[PDB]
């Protein structure tokens, strides 16, 4: 019992010819050494892409400034915010980590506050150029 | 026939 | 089963449904009310019980009235009819009874019966039990036909027949009541052994046995399901139908394969495509964290875009610290996901050397059953027999299994070393030319009412014909023997003055190198109380061995014996012996099959009695004149000796009933 996996399209191509049974068989024997040594390619393309990545990126990370968020606004901070709005857009985000110690909503509250001052318009107007 | 078998008497393909 | 329902299945017959045959004989109660079946059917099921309790004693019909009891015994000639139609079948008093009224005086028709083969004798004795002359012509100078017994000093062992199959619905069961038959038990380990010499561990064989009766259950299903049953207009053999499905399994284990690799390429070319963005991310690390080292060049303090080139740039490589960090974290997920894939891989092979090698013996083992390589078998319907199985032990007649022919012989008018050779049929009766097979020279006329032909399936075969008919048979009976099977297996013998092998076990197997000698000498059986080993040749091995000296072929034998035992264990046999059926002018093989093309109704064409035409022109229909019993002509039991048996109570009683009448009918 167990029914063989036994489909009917299955059949009559293993009963089309004496040996349509061994063409099959030969074509899948051929298949599988044909994606087989396909592996062994991209198993050492990547074994040198893997190399490549030898050390990581240790070298190359920077401690990251743990530091307090405030609330006022320094000239200074303002000053790094029109020129993170220059090169980020409305990324608040990435503003917030270039800013520092200004959360992401600070952030927004400045695009309005200081809106008319810094002209942000003409900021963003240009930040999208580009 | 398979009625015939003793030993190691083959069932595949028969009725129970 | 017990009671009077097993009577009736100890009889083949349902205890509860009236047969075909019976509907034949009592129309008027089958067509009739649902109680008077019921009562019937109670009738011959207690008779038949009377009958198998003692069946060393005539069942007389007033000994039937007599134990019968109410309401039952109330109508007479209901109890008549069914005790004179079980007498007349062979349900009942057959075989070796005391019989309580003797035989009649003077006896009526006369009929000839070609072979006292077992088939032979069984009708012989009937006819002779319901007062007709009775002669058997015999080619042979001994009754068995392919029932052979070698015997020399304390040595014994069948040639031919050798396993009653299980006496759980037999007739041989009340034969072997009636005679002396010491029957023993056959237990059922069969240890395999391959090529080596060494048994193979069960693992192996409980996982080879399961894949084979997988793919036997498979090829069924081609037959009646899927209903694959022509190519390229001839019929599909058991053979080829294996084939394609081994082929099949084998094509699976590859798809199997191909699935699963394909799944290690689909991820090893995700993992090239991330390393990819990995390498590419270090490139822009490496140049960004360069810029970040330019700007803190400029020390403090410095105006603010100086101050914001410094704080971009980190956060600029901060945010690519992130975005390559979450990329060797998913090439973590990536990496061991294929070391998952490698270490599962599917099955490498559908079968090795050594499984294959050890389905050939299972299928050696069918070609045993059916005496004929698996090309030769048809595929619908090798099998069509399989529902007629009996239940219970098969068994050895530890004695020789000739002492069932030779016992049911006693009695009758036996001519030996008489060759029938032409049968003339004709519209008044029958002569039947036999010459003397010693001296051919002396030749033998006997005329008779009826012929009843025994002759086996492959003495039918033989070309130029070994029996000439006169006239020629219907071309509906020559096609039917054309299409028909008959197939060969042979036997080695070997007798040894010491027990080398282990006793307690009756059987062992062998197992081939080749698919080609999967037949050749593949079985052993211990079944004697001397000390012999009896080996089996079946399959394609079969006709060839017999071209083989016995010397060669006991050598292969002692070889493969002693690579089992070890070879200072394996005396010389003291007596051996090889068959050669196919060979014997009396055989021409071993059994029937249905044959690739056949079925089993050519099984009932072979046994349809032959009418010949008038003598006179106009002259009406004769009363037919030819008969055929044996093995081959029993459907639902074939290639017995409990089919032969059966057909002999057949014909019997179909001769019986065309020449002395059936008074149980009206
Ligand atoms: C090797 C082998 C092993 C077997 N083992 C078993 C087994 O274990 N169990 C089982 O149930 N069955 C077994 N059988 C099958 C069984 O032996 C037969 O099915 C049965 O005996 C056949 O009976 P039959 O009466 O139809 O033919 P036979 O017994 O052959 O009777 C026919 C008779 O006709 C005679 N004859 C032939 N030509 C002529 C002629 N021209 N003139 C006169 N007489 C002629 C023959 O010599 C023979 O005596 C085996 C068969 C073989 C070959």
């Amino acid at each position: 019992p167990k029914g063989m996996f036994l489909s009917q399209e299955d059949v009559e191509a293993v009963s089309a010819n004496a040996t349509a049974a061994t063409t099959v068989l030969r074509q899948l024997d051929m298949e599988l050494v044909s994606v087989k040594r396909q592996i062994q390619n991209i198993k050492q393309t990547n074994s040198a892409l893997k190399e490549k990545l030898d050390g990581g990126i240790e070298p190359y990370r920077l401690p990251e400034v743990i530091q307090k968020c405030n609330a006022r606004w320094t000239t200074e901070e303002q000053l790094l915010a029109v020129q993170a709005i220059r090169k980020y857009g409305r990324d608040f985000q990435a503003i917030s980590d270039v800013i520092g110690n200004k959360s992401v909503v600070q952030v927004k509250n400045f695009f309005v506050n200081y809106r008319r001052r810094f002209n942000i318009d003409e900021v963003l107007q240009e930040w999208e150029a580009e | 026939a398979r009625t015939m078998q003793t030993a190691r008497k083959s069932t595949g393909g028969k009725a129970p | 089963p017990s009671g009077v329902e097993g009577a009736a299945f100890q009889s083949r017959l349902p205890h509860d449904r009236m047969t075909s045959q019976e509907a034949a004989c009592f129309p008027d109660i089958i067509s009739g009310p649902q109680q008077t079946q019921k009562v019937f059917l109670f009738i011959r099921n207690r008779t038949l019980q009377l009958w198998l309790d003692n069946p060393k004693i005539q069942l007389t019909f007033e000994a039937t009235l007599q134990q019968l009891e109410a309401p039952y015994n109330s109508d007479t000639v209901l109890v008549h009819r069914v005790h004179s139609y079980l007498e007349r079948h062979g349900l009942i008093n057959f075989g070796i009874y005391k019989r309580i009224k003797p035989l009649p005086t003077k006896k009526t028709g006369k009929v000839i019966i070609i072979g006292s083969g077992v088939s032979g004798l069984a009708a012989a004795r009937q006819l002779q039990s319901f007062g007709m002359d009775v002669t058997l012509l015999e080619a042979r100078d001994r009754v068995g036909g392919r029932v052979a017994t070698f015997r020399k000093g304390n040595y014994v062992a069948d040639l031919g027949a050798m396993v009653v199959t299980g006496l759980g619905g037999n007739p041989m069961a009340v034969v072997s009541k009636q005679v002396n038959m010491e029957l023993a038990k056959i237990k059922q380990k069969c240890p395999l052994y391959e090529a080596n010499g060494q048994a193979v561990p069960k693992e192996k064989d409980e996982m080879v046995e399961q894949e084979f009766n997988r793919l036997l259950e498979a090829t069924s299903k081609l037959s009646h399901q899927l209903d694959f049953n022509v190519l390229n207009n001839k019929p599909v053999s058991l053979g080829q139908a294996l084939e394609v499905v081994i082929q099949l399994q084998e094509k699976h284990v590859k798809d199997e394969q191909i699935e699963h690799w394909k799944k290690i390429v689909k991820t090893q070319e995700e993992l090239k495509e991330l390393l990819n963005k990995m390498v590419n991310l270090k490139e822009k690390i490496k140049e960004l964290h360069q810029q970040y080292k330019e700007a803190s060049e400029v020390k403090p303090p410095r105006d603010i875009t100086a101050e914001f080139l410094v704080k971009s740039k980190h956060r600029d490589l901060t945010a690519l610290c992130k975005e390559y960090d979450e990329l060797a974290e998913t090439q973590g997920k990536l990496e061991e996901k294929l070391q998952e894939l490698e270490a599962n891989p599917p099955s490498d092979v559908y079968l090795s050397s050594r499984d294959r090698q050890i389905l050939d013996w299972h299928f050696a083992n069918l070609e045993f059953a059916n005496a004929t390589p698996l090309s030769t078998l048809s595929l619908k319907h090798w099998d069509q027999d399989d529902d007629f199985e009996f239940t219970g032990s098969h068994l050895t007649v530890r004695n020789g299994y000739s002492c069932v022919p030779v016992a049911l012989a006693e009695g009758l008018d036996i001519k030996l070393n008489t060759a029938v050779r032409q049968v003339r049929y004709t519209a008044s009766g029958c002569e039947v030319i036999a010459v003397n097979t010693r001296s051919t020279s002396q030749t033998f006329i006997y005329k008779c009412d009826a012929v009843l032909c025994t002759l086996p399936l492959g003495v039918l075969k033989q070309q130029p014909p070994a029996v000439q008919f006169v006239p020629p048979l219907p071309e509906w009976k020559t096609s039917a023997v054309q299409r028909m099977g008959f197939g060969n297996l042979n036997k080695v013998v070997l007798c040894f003055d010491r027990v080398f092998w282990d006793p307690s076990v009756n059987l062992f197997g062998h197992v081939g190198s080749t698919t080609a000698s999967r037949g050749e000498l593949f079985l052993f059986w211990n079944l004697y109380k001397a000390p012999i080993l009896l080996a089996l040749v079946a399959g394609e091995a079969a006709g060839i061995m017999e071209n083989i000296s016995d010397d060669v072929i006991v050598g292969r034998c002692l070889a493969i014996l002693k690579g089992i035992f070890g070879s200072s264990a394996v005396p010389q046999p003291k007596e051996t012996v090889v068959s050669r059926w196919r060979a014997d002018p009396w055989a021409r093989g071993s059994y029937s099959y249905v044959a690739a093309g056949s079925s089993g109704n050519d099984y009932d064409l072979m046994a349809q009695p032959i009418t010949p035409g008038p003598s006179i022109p106009g002259a009406p229909q004769p009363i037919p004149r030819l008969f055929f019993a044996g093995e081959h002509t029993i459907r639902n039991y074939p290639a017995t000796v409990h089919g032969a048996l059966l057909s002999g109570l057949r014909e019997a009683g179909r001769i019986a009933d065309q020449f002395l009448g059936a008074m149980y009918t009206l």
